[PDB]
């Protein structure tokens, strides 16, 4: 049988007539049916419109807050799933990009780290209870200390503490504790001061809290658990970035499975760009908008710039979407000055205007963008509906 | 059922069934179902072509059938009738409003008819024909330099100003759809040799080709998402990479 497929504008309607005689209307897969997504866009676009402007540093990192927030919020609106899964995933990738180039001190950074790490849909919860000594406890004990999850760690230690308690007890006094450098002293004083095969597992654990690279790789189960571990327990510097990230990757490979893990590596590597083509695949919108921040911090209609490309190609999504309240975003984003003019000039035609206010706006454009050909004809639909009225009042 | 089209906005949709009469639907701004506006029997041979006109003038439909005719229709009710052909017509499409209101058809014969409807009164439905010459084929217009692409059996030509100016190389079999990128401009075709080709024209020609038999190909207005549909029994949609090779985003099955 011979299919056939005609296109838009969508807002959920493309036709698929075939062959017997049925007419099949159909939406563009993964297309965002407007939703509360309509609200999210504008919210970013306000962050966008607010940035027109050291001072640049601070202000940027702030706008990152804005953006990050705006996405955390939209993600809720959704939970209350596909669209949720691949949204959350954008978040963690993007929850990374902040921790690495948008904090530069000592307090806020660790938070974002821990944050970025555990918020990444990783929950041993059913398995905490599936462990309730032996091997399994030890592996887990440390995995918690790695992901910075200290209160959890302790909680699960409460199991069999009783029966060198003098050190155990002490360790908890220290784990409860985290200048921090003074901390690591106390942690080692104890490691060195320091009956069976269990007695051995114990020294290990002390090395993990002390930051024994070889060991933060022993009880680490995923390249990022180590990466984090190091940062938290070994020595916290970002100038050691590239080396923390290399050791970890030789130890335990990365998942091609989850389309989030790889991107964050590239974030830690400096190779940013390799983010944006993945980002789009998840949500074209936020990708276009992370692209921009990046550029902030740091006749040719494309390959003008890489960030200036997901902008214009995101605008062109909305102009085939139909949301009358998002065009002020399209054209807002879109504004070479003579080129824009020719682009605006073929877009404005398709604006779904209704209110006199809507038209009050559309004109507000023609003024600054000088598209007189565009108003003249408007005047004719407007002029016409008026005549239709007169012709009905006289009757 | 050989064709189905859209108005300038996306509300109505005209369909020429297997049955000589041509339906026209529209969906309610209230609930999304597709409702019938009118249905009437014009030509005798199952219609194979259809287009809507630009609203710069009003609301009009052009049909094309194997009764060697093409007719203009307003609100519906017939206006004018074109019977220059000595052979059935296979395809029809209104030129882009940007030039005005002209038309172009193609049929079994080989006559590239271009009926231009004009007048300083601006409102007359009078139409004289400017035609020049080169089974299954079709044709497509370019929106912006008055140019249109044409598909014959296994061939693909590009005319300008009726003055040939470029041909599209490749098709190893009978072509089936021709679409001009809404805009350098680019064209797409659904060949029978079982593959989709995207050619890129500047000011010359290139190609970026992706692999049953392809049948119908479509663009949208922006994001320039292409539509391959074929005997595979599915529909695929393509976007452009940062570097212009097209890649498939997602697929729809009719298993």
């Amino acid at each position: 049988m011979p299919l056939k497929f005609k296109l838009g504008p969508l807002s959920y309607q493309n036709m698929a007539f075939i062959t017997k005689y049925k007419l099949y209307p159909v939406r563009i897969p993964r297309l965002d049916t407007s939703k509360e997504f309509s609200a999210y866009v504008s919210g970013l676009f306000e962050i966008y419109r607010d940035l027109g402007d050291k001072e640049h540093n601070a202000t940027v990192n702030l706008a990152m807050e804005a953006i990050l927030n705006e996405l955390e919020v939209f993600i809720g609106r959704v939970k209350d799933v596909n669209r949720f899964y691949e949204l959350e995933e954008s978040l963690t990738v993007l929850n990374c990009l902040r921790t690495m180039y948008f904090i530069l001190n000592r307090s806020e950074f660790i938070e974002s780290l821990l944050n970025w790490i555990n918020r990444s849909d990783g929950e041993p919860d059913e398995e905490y209870i599936e462990q309730v000594e032996t091997q399994y406890f030890w592996k887990l004990l440390n995995q918690l200390v790695l992901r910075g999850l200290l209160s959890q760690a302790i909680g699960c230690i409460e199991r069999s503490d009783l029966l060198c308690a003098v050190s155990f007890d002490a360790v908890s006094d220290s784990i409860e504790l985290l200048t921090f450098r003074e901390w690591k002293n106390l942690v080692l004083k104890l490691s060195q001061a320091f009956s069976g095969e269990l007695r051995d597992y114990i020294e290990d654990f002390l090395l993990v809290i002390g930051g024994n690279q070889r060991k933060i790789l022993q009880y680490s189960r995923t390249w990022y658990e180590s990466f984090c571990g190091f940062l938290l327990y070994y020595i916290p510097s970002l100038e050691l970035s590239a080396e923390y990230l290399q050791m970890s990757l030789e130890a335990n490979v990365v998942d091609i499975t989850n389309d989030w893990e790889q991107p964050c590596v590239d974030i830690i590597s400096g190779k940013i760009h390799s983010i944006l083509p993945v980002m789009e695949s998840l949500d074209s919108c936020t990708a276009a908008f992370t692209a921009m921040i990046c550029e902030a911090k740091g006749l040719f209609s494309y390959r003008n710039g890489m960030a200036s490309y997901m902008l214009n190609s995101f605008a062109f999504e909305l102009c085939s979407l139909g949301d009358k309240e998002l065009w002020p975003v399209a054209i807002g984003l879109i504004a070479t000055r003579s080129a824009k003019k020719m682009v605006i000039a073929e877009l404005l035609p398709h604006y779904p205007f209704v209110t006199n206010d809507d038209i009050e706006w559309m004109l507000s454009i023609c003024v600054e963008w000088r598209l007189p050909e565009i108003a003249k004809e408007i005047y004719t639909t407007l002029g016409n509906q008026m005549l239709s009225a007169h012709n009905i009042i006289e009757s | 059922v050989h064709d189905v089209v859209y108005d300038f906005y996306g509300r109505h949709v005209a369909t020429c069934s297997s049955d000589q009469h041509i339906k026209v639907f529209k969906l309610d701004k209230d609930t999304s179902n597709w409702e019938l506006s009118d249905s009437w029997r014009a030509h005798d041979s199952s219609i194979v072509a259809i287009d809507w006109a630009s609203p710069e003038y009003g609301r009009i439909i052009a049909s094309a059938s194997y009764d060697k005719t093409v007719k203009l229709w307003e609100e519906w009710n017939k206006l004018c009738t074109l019977n220059d052909s000595k052979g059935s017509l296979y395809s029809v499409k209104f030129a882009p409003a940007h030039l005005g209101l002209k038309l172009a058809c193609l049929g079994n014969d080989g006559i590239l008819r271009l009926y231009d409807a004009l007048e300083p009164s601006d409102l007359r439905s009078w139409t004289l024909t400017s035609e020049m010459k080169v089974s299954d084929f079709c044709l497509s217009w370019c929106p912006s330099p008055e140019k249109l692409a044409v598909s014959a059996l296994e061939q693909a030509i590009i005319y300008q100003r009726l003055h040939v100016a470029a041909k599209l190389p490749g098709h190893k079999s009978l072509i089936r759809s021709i679409s001009w990128a809404p805009s350098y401009q680019l064209i797409a075709t659904g060949c029978k040799d079982g593959r989709i080709r995207i050619f890129k024209i500047t000011e010359n020609l290139q190609v970026e080709l992706l692999s049953g038999e392809v049948w119908s190909v479509s663009w949208n207005l922006t994001g320039t998402i292409l539509s391959s549909a074929g005997d595979d029994g599915k529909v695929r949609l393509w976007k452009a990479t940062y570097s212009n090779e097209f890649k498939c985003m997602s697929v729809i099955t009719a298993q």
